[PDB]
């Protein structure tokens, strides 16, 4: 997803979601030690 | 003023088949007989497994009104694999555009969906069948290897067609490149000689076409209507097409050089949402040997006396001059909501004076909205802005409005009385009508 | 009987070549019961803005507690005509145009009426909260056909004759025109009736869109005050059409869309601070001449009338009826108002 041909028209916005992304899991800054 | 409304030659097709959506004349000089040509985009056919294909019924004038459908095609859907149809001919609106040279017939289908080769899809590319005497061919330059909504997948090729005087076919696809539009020109001398009944994407050596533009031009609808005529003195006809949603729905009209498809002149509308370029017809209305442009804007809203707006329509007349300029004049409709300027067709010389003539139709005008056609006469100055004759439809609306005046044709004498004639199609009641131009005598008291 | 437009009726006799006159006074009232309807575009492009409809429930009703005696709201959605080439006709895509992106998009629909006008704001919030988006292919979208359907169907939507009918059309793109339907085989002009059978627009797929003139006539006939709320650059497109559409307002929605309640309330104030008239004359030879007398005394031509009106402020229209040729009546009405003056012109030849 997100790599098929350049979609213009009404589908242009929808084309961008489910794009390959990152899932970050880190500790909060306020709970280090 | 000489067209005879006392004895109109009648015609009729099947009920509910849109008989008369497109009309023309057939004059094969070899056989020296005269035939009409009427399209029925909603007609049923003999094709197996196809419902509502479309028919182009060839109707005769010489006292026999027998309309025999031209067998442009008889088969059904060709297939890619087992139970994998390649094309979908059902509801294809075949015959919505009929154009005839002396010995050729070109009827196109704009709503012909097909299963693209790469993946199972339904792309309305459209196709055309060019019958040249005995040989019959298929013409479909918008179904290619590079198609999608991005490409010319939605081309709807064959929405508008015309013949150049130099044996070329000008084809207009409104929907390609996300509805920017496209024009395609190609010569018949190559359409016939390049047709393998087992090949779909055919490359034509001497084809001319217009390419992709920036994304701000979407929904322009270039090719919504085409016409031809010489406009830069070379002698070769030049491609005039109407793009009725350009410039924030103002409407524009483009003129392309007929030798290399290079832009020459532009027009532009003056009101938003007026459909400037809906109809285009290039004739020679003042008799100065220079072709003159006509442009239709059926939805133009015009200020009333009190200030209230009225949607009456407008036709723009633009007289070509020898230096590259255009002397433009406006011309407004007569009844509100009548869509004056829907159809424009040159008439030749309807009264044989020396200046060609023209006729403009208001399909939804008239009493009880049956339809009205107006007849204009040229002069040495230009068009004469008061219509000499008013042609009115005689048919009531059965389910939908009769739409008398949606399509019309002229400039060919079928009686051979010396004067050109006119056929009109009131497709909302599945009828076509032929009118005859009476000879004109000059009494010098 | 009439309270805001006086006189409500006039009987006059004229003879050819003569001119008469009278005075027509329009006094706007203090507070108006307001009926607002959200004709919302729910196409795929409008997906980021449907979620911003959950704030307009109570906030706006608080903003409009002083400008109105009571308040009502409604909902409704449109995308486009459901035929090729506007939607895809693939059997997988025909009922969910988003399927190639794994979305739970709702099946496309010409226009669906959702919630008839109600004073229960919790109902409006509930109706809005459960709403999904749809999709199609073309860049423009069929908004004008939905506008006509919402304007004409009266007892379905639930308009009040005693109210100040308002109609908000939330979109972000240009709309389809009348003759754009020829690409889809729709060559039947719109008839101007409305065809909601089960709160779904049945005839979206058989007759084409309305034109600007027909849309404007249907809007002004039903006393509808349209407030466009466009978001992208197409606000300018919706703005340049205002001269062609009397009695319509266009606001701009910023990217943050925090300016929606303010958009509605400022548009309503600008709407209530204006008076203008037109005449629907269907008699032969009689020409009406109307010059408006503003509270600042300006001699405006009346067709756009006097602006910047408030209450405690009566606006007077100077009329001049002519009698040019012989062979009914004419009704002169302030656009947006609920009362009309019926000039029962007698003619004797
Ligand atoms: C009648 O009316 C029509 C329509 O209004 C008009 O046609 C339009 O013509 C113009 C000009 O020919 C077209 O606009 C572009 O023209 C440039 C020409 O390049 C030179 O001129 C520009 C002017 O500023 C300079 O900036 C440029 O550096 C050059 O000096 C073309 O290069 C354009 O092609 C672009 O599109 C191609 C396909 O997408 C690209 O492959 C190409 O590289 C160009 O891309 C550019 O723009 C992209 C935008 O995103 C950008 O990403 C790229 O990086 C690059 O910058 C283009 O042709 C316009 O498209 C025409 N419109 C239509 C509908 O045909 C007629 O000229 C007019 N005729 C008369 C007689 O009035
Ligand atoms: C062409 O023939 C077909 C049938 O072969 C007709 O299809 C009819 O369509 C209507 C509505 O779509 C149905 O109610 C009928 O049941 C269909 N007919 C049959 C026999 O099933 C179609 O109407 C015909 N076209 C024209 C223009 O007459
Ligand atoms: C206004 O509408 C809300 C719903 O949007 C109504 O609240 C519901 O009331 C019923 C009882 O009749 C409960 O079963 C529901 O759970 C309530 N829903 C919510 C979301 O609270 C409310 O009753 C309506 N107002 C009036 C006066 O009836
Ligand atoms: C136009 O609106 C006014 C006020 O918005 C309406 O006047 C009300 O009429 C109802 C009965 O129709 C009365 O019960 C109210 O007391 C009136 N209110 C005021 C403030 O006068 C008027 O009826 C409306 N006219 C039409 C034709 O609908
Ligand atoms: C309202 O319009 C009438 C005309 O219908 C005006 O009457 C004219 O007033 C001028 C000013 O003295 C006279 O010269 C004319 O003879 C009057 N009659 C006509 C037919 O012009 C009247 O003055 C206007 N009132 C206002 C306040 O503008
Ligand atoms: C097309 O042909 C005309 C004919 O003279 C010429 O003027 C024009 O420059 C040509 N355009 C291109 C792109 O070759
Ligand atoms: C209307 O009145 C103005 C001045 O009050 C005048 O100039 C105009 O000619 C009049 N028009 C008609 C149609 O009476
Ligand atoms: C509108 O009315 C208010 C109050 O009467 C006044 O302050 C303001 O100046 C007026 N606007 C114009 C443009 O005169
Ligand atoms: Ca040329
Ligand atoms: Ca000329
Ligand atoms: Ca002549
Ligand atoms: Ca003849
Ligand atoms: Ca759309
Ligand atoms: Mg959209």
């Amino acid at each position: 997803n997100g790599f098929t041909t350049g979609r213009r028209g009404d589908l242009a916005t929808i084309h961008g979601m489910n794009r390959p992304f990152l899932l970050l899991m880190a500790t909060p800054l306020e709970r280090a030690q | 003023f000489n067209l005879d409304v006392d004895s109109p030659a009648e015609y009729s097709g099947p009920e509910g088949s849109y008989f008369g959506f497109a009309v023309d004349f057939f004059v094969p000089s070899a056989s020296s007989r005269m035939f009409l040509l009427v399209g029925a985009p909603k007609a049923n056919t003999t094709q197996p497994g196809i419902v509502e294909g479309g028919q182009v019924l060839k109707c005769d004038w010489s006292s026999t009104r027998r309309c025999q459908p031209i067998e442009f095609d008889a088969t059904g859907n060709r297939d890619y694999a087992k139970d994998d149809p390649l094309e979908f001919k059902s509801h294809q609106w075949f015959g919505a555009s009929v154009r005839s040279k002396q010995d050729k017939i070109l009827a196109c289908a704009p709503l012909y969906h097909w299963r693209t080769e790469m993946k199972q899809e339904r792309e309305p590319v459209g196709t055309c069948f060019l019958q040249d005497g005995t040989k019959t061919v298929e013409y479909a330059p918008c179904r290619s290897q590079d198609i999608d909504a991005d490409g010319q997948g939605f081309c709807q090729g064959g929405f508008s067609i015309d013949f150049t005087k130099a044996d070329r076919v000008l084809l207009g696809g409104p929907g390609s490149f996300y509805w920017q539009g496209q024009l395609i020109s190609d010569q018949v001398a190559e359409i016939v000689s390049k047709y393998d009944p087992n090949v779909y994407s055919i490359k034509y050596n001497n084809q001319l076409a217009t390419r992709t533009a920036q994304a701000i031009f979407d929904d322009s609808y270039l090719g919504y209507s085409v016409a031809v005529g010489d406009f830069n003195g070379d002698g070769i006809d030049d491609f005039v097409s109407g793009v009725p949603r350009a410039a924030r729905t103002l409407g524009m009209v483009y003129i392309y050089d007929g030798k290399n498809m290079s832009s020459l002149y532009n027009f532009t509308g003056e009101q938003m949402a007026a459909y400037f370029g809906f109809s285009v017809a290039a004739t020679d209305i003042n008799g100065d040997d220079y072709a003159d442009v006509f442009i239709g804007a059926p939805l133009f809203m015009d200020r009333g006396s009190d200030g209230k707006l009225q949607e009456v329509g407008q036709v723009s007349v633009s007289l070509q001059r020898a230096s590259g300029d255009f002397q433009t004049t406006k011309l407004n409709g007569f009844e509100v909501f009548a869509r004056f300027g829907s159809a424009i067709a040159p008439l030749g010389d309807l009264d044989q004076d020396g200046f060609n003539d023209i006729a403009i139709a208001a399909p939804y005008g008239g009493e009880d909205k049956k339809g009205i056609v107006y007849i204009f006469n040229g002069r040495s100055t230009g068009l004469n802005a008061v219509p000499s004759q008013i042609l009115e439809g005689q048919w009531a609306a059965r389910s939908m409005p009769p739409s008398f005046g949606y399509s019309m044709k002229g400039a060919t004498d079928i009686d051979k009385n010396g004067y050109p004639d006119l056929i009109v199609g009131a497709f909302g009641v599945d009828r076509a009508i032929l009118y005859r131009a009476r000879p004109v005598i000059t009494v010098n008291a | 009987i009439n309270t805001q437009v006086t006189p409500g009726e006039v009987s006059i006799q004229l003879r050819p070549g003569a001119e008469a006159n009278f005075m027509l006074k329009v006094h706007p009232l203090k507070k108006y019961p307001v009926d607002l309807y959200y004709l919302v575009d729910v196409s795929a492009s409008m997906h980021n803005n449907i979620e911003k409809l959950n704030s307009v429930g109570n906030d706006l009703s608080r903003k409009m507690a002083f400008f109105s005696r009571d308040f009502r709201l409604g909902f409704g959605s449109y995308v486009d005509k459901t035929v090729s080439p506007y939607i895809s006709i693939h059997p997988e895509r025909i009922h969910n145009q988003c399927s190639d992106y794994n979305l739970d998009c709702m099946p496309p629909h010409g226009y669906i009426h959702v919630l008839s006008l109600t004073e229960n704001i919790t109902e409006f919030e509930k109706a809005v909260h459960r709403q999904k988006i749809s999709g199609n292919i073309d860049t423009p979208e069929g908004g004008f056909d939905a506008m006509l359907q919402a304007a004409v169907c009266e007892s379905h939507i639930g308009w009040r004759k005693e109210a100040k009918r308002l109609l908000l059309v939330m979109t972000d793109q240009t709309s389809h025109l009348a003759l754009d339907s020829k690409l889809a085989g729709i060559v039947v002009p719109n008839d101007g009736n409305c065809h909601l059978k089960n709160n779904v627009y049945v005839k979206s797929t058989t007759m084409e869109h309305p034109s600007l003139g027909q849309l404007s006539e249907k809007l002004i006939d039903n006393n509808i005050n349209v407030i466009f709320a466009v978001q992208g650059k197409q606000f300018h497109w919706y703005k340049d059409l205002l001269p062609l559409l009397p009695g319509t307002i266009a606001g701009e929605i910023e990217s943050k869309a925090a300016n929606l309640n303010n958009l509605v309330v400022e548009a309503y104030q600008k709407l209530i601070s204006e008076v203008k008239v037109q005449v629907e004359n269907q008699v032969q030879g009689i020409y009406f001449n109307i010059t408006a007398i503003c509270p600042d005394g300006s001699r405006k031509p009346g067709m756009e009338g006097c602006r910047n009106v408030t209450s405690n402020d009566e606006v007077l229209f100077n009329v001049t009826v002519t009698m040019k040729k012989c062979d009914n009546y004419a009704i002169i009405k302030p656009i947006g108002f609920n009362e009309t003056a019926k000039i029962h012109i007698h003619r004797n030849c």
